[PDB]
């Protein structure tokens, strides 16, 4: 079972605040420490702070600007990190991890992509990508999806809800006028489409709008 | 209030005095000597505790004659105090073992 | 003796930006380091004790970190009143030692100087001498030149200048050019001007009486 | 209250001696250490020595030339530093500080500016600085004072005895033939002078001669 659960994304405008959550499952001892790790795009891991739910004491990184407040809740087994007065520099993916008190991080969370901007939340527009009429096909056929006009990141694109993994590419998003845009491709054998259904699943946690899209050949 | 409980109680009080005074005398003796780390009262008090209890981690150690002379006093006062308690605990147990017999 | 190295000696930073000072010990001293502040002609003021522990009275703008040999004093969004000399001091081994010090300066916007010419007082003339004082106040950068022309003729004798460090109220600079002349030399001249060549203006800002 | 008090300045000729004082107030414990710090013009801080008034023991810096003698006086709570046979290299500002025995210096003194020279003590000549007759004034008016012919340094220049602080500059002194010379300026709003009194206060601790000077417009 997924031991550590975190929200997909949180959109915050500068000056405001946000309270991330980290619901934990599995073995919950009294010696467990919940850590938080900040990772800016392209950069490495950065230890923010730690907290022990059993006692409620929390320590923080002192080398950096302290703008985090760690609280716990033993009743629901969920750790909370309070970020106050954020800027563009605070826009990153915040991981949470469980330490047994022996030094290492056994399990991590999916991470919460916190975006700092004054823009508005926009659902993604999903469009199919079927080959043209005069497009010859070999032993393999390449399909795809088009996800654009969404904000903020990220978006989770799966083919056939996970059952399709091989021959799948999901290109990084580009930013054009406060709107992210990416595309995903799938490569199935030529003798399997459109006989067998191939559909993409696009999830946008920032607006909580997950939609599907079947790839049918051009009529 | 017998003797053994009186001496053990007085030893505990005296030990506290030695710990406090030892911290004061250590800093006073260690300052002036280059490289000495026992030059502040709070950690000197911590040093005194791990000295009287014999332990002696090694994080703090006197390097002067009078600083080490003070340390010896702390050691002896520590060992004697913790030893005077044990002797008091024995007299207590012995005197009660007679009560479980015919005395 | 424990050596404390503060590099760089001069730290230049834009207003409202996070600035970090460095202090390095020649050997491990745990967290037994202390930070002080000293403005122009002032006494040292304790900012941070024991590496990271804050001091009551000191603004929350200041913070400290580090352990062992490397320590750092940081100022989240520096302002004009933070212009001073920052020293670090260790208390791990005897004797206590200080750092070489670090000068903090703010790079503000270009500001035009405010020239002000002043005739000699009537009390000074009675003494048997005279002196015309010129004030070039609140300019940036500090690179500036002052010229004295008596009757249109440039004067260089009897000119004593004095520049101030970066003012801790607006991050600017100021100087005072004083032309000292005997009373006899002051009578046989009449006109005195004070020119000022600065970056902000191609034409020199002058003031005469 | 001012915890540590020191004399303004002390003028000594080479070969002679001087005994600085450091009267302390506030909480006076038995674990208090009085330190002395030397600072030469343009240079940094330099630890001279330490002393504990409770016991009377004093330690000194061994890396430098030892020409200091630390004594105490528990009756008046004043520490004394005896400097003997001074040269031009010993001319500096000597600070005194109180340590609680925990390593750091909680409070410092104003510092005593010790000057080493064979010159004579001379009171400062203070002169007003009012704008000329044809000097136009904007939304702000700049006044000033002239302090020259004094020895040795320093001099304390205050406007309206402290109530005026904003728009005040005090330029460093220049040395011409054994006589220091500086000037101070004040910038008050144009609609406040000479309606409201603007006077400078010049103190010369070396001769203990503090004088005032009102800035009146030119007649
Ligand atoms: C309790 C008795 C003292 C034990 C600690 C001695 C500290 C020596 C010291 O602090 O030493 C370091 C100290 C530094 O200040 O210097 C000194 O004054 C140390 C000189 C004192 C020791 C005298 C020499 C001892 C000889 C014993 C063996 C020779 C037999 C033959
Ligand atoms: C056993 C303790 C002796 C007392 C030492 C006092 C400190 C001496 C200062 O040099």
């Amino acid at each position: 079972q997924v031991q550590l659960q975190q929200p997909g994304a949180e959109l915050v405008k500068p000056g405001a605040s946000v309270k991330l959550s980290c619901k934990a499952s599995g073995y919950t001892f009294t010696s467990d420490w919940i850590h938080w790790v900040k990772q800016r795009p392209g950069h490495g891991l950065e230890w923010i702070g730690e907290i022990i739910p059993s006692y409620g004491r929390a320590n923080y990184n002192e080398k950096i600007q302290k703008k985090a407040t760690l609280t716990a809740d033993k009743s629901s087994s969920t750790a909370f990190m309070q970020l106050s007065s954020l800027t563009s520099e605070d826009s990153a993916v915040y991981y949470c991890a469980r330490e047994r008190g022996d030094g290492y991080f056994a399990v991590w969370g999916a991470g919460t992509t916190v975006t700092v901007s004054s823009a508005k939340t926009t659902p993604p527009s999903v469009y199919p990508l079927a080959p043209g009429s005069a497009a010859q096909t070999n032993s393999m056929v390449t399909l795809g999806c088009l996800v654009k006009g969404y904000f903020p990141e990220p978006v989770t694109v799966t083919w056939n809800s996970g059952s399709l993994s091989s021959g799948v590419h999901t290109f990084p998003a580009v930013l054009q006028s406060d709107l992210y845009t990416l595309s995903s491709s799938v490569t199935v054998p030529s003798s399997s489409w459109p006989s067998e259904t191939v559909t993409c699943n696009v999830a946008h946690p920032a607006s909580s709008t997950k939609v599907d899209k079947k790839i049918v050949p051009r009529d | 209030s017998a003797l053994h409980w009186r001496a053990a109680g007085a030893a505990t009080v005296l030990l506290v005095i030695v710990l406090l005074a030892g911290s004061y005398l250590a800093v006073l003796a260690e300052r002036g000597a280059p490289g000495a780390q026992l030059i502040t009262y709070p950690r000197a008090l911590w040093w005194a505790c791990e000295t009287a209890t014999t332990v002696g981690y090694g994080d703090l150690c006197p390097v002067t004659l009078w600083g080490r002379l003070v340390a010896v006093v702390v050691m002896v006062a520590g060992i004697t105090s913790f030893g005077l308690v044990t002797a008091a605990l024995a007299t207590w147990f012995v005197g009660r073992e007679q009560e479980r017999r015919g005395h | 003796d424990i050596l404390l190295t503060q590099s760089p000696a001069i730290l230049s930073v834009s207003p409202g930006e996070r600035v970090s000072f460095s202090c390095r010990a020649s050997q491990s001293i745990g967290t037994d380091i202390h930070w002080y502040q000293q403005r122009t002609n002032g006494s040292p003021r304790l900012l941070i004790k024991y590496a990271s522990e804050s001091i009551s009275g000191i603004p929350s703008r200041f913070s400290g970190s580090g352990s062992g040999t490397d320590f750092t004093l940081s100022i989240n969004s520096v302002e004009s009143e933070d212009i001073a000399n920052y020293y670090c001091q260790q208390s791990n081994r005897w004797p206590f030692t200080f750092g070489s010090g670090t000068k903090l300066e703010i790079k503000r916007a270009d500001a035009a100087p405010t020239v002000s010419i002043f005739p000699p007082s009537s009390e000074q003339l009675t003494s048997g001498g005279a002196s015309v004082v010129c004030f070039l106040n609140n300019f940036y950068p500090k690179d500036i030149n002052v010229k004295w022309k008596i009757d249109g003729s440039e004067r260089q004798n009897g000119v004593l200048n004095s520049w101030t460090d970066q003012d801790s109220k607006d991050s600017t600079y100021s100087m005072s050019s004083t032309l000292t002349l005997t009373k006899d030399e002051y009578e046989r001249h009449n006109s005195y001007t004070c020119e000022a060549t600065h970056k902000t203006s191609t034409s020199p800002i002058v003031k005469s009486f």
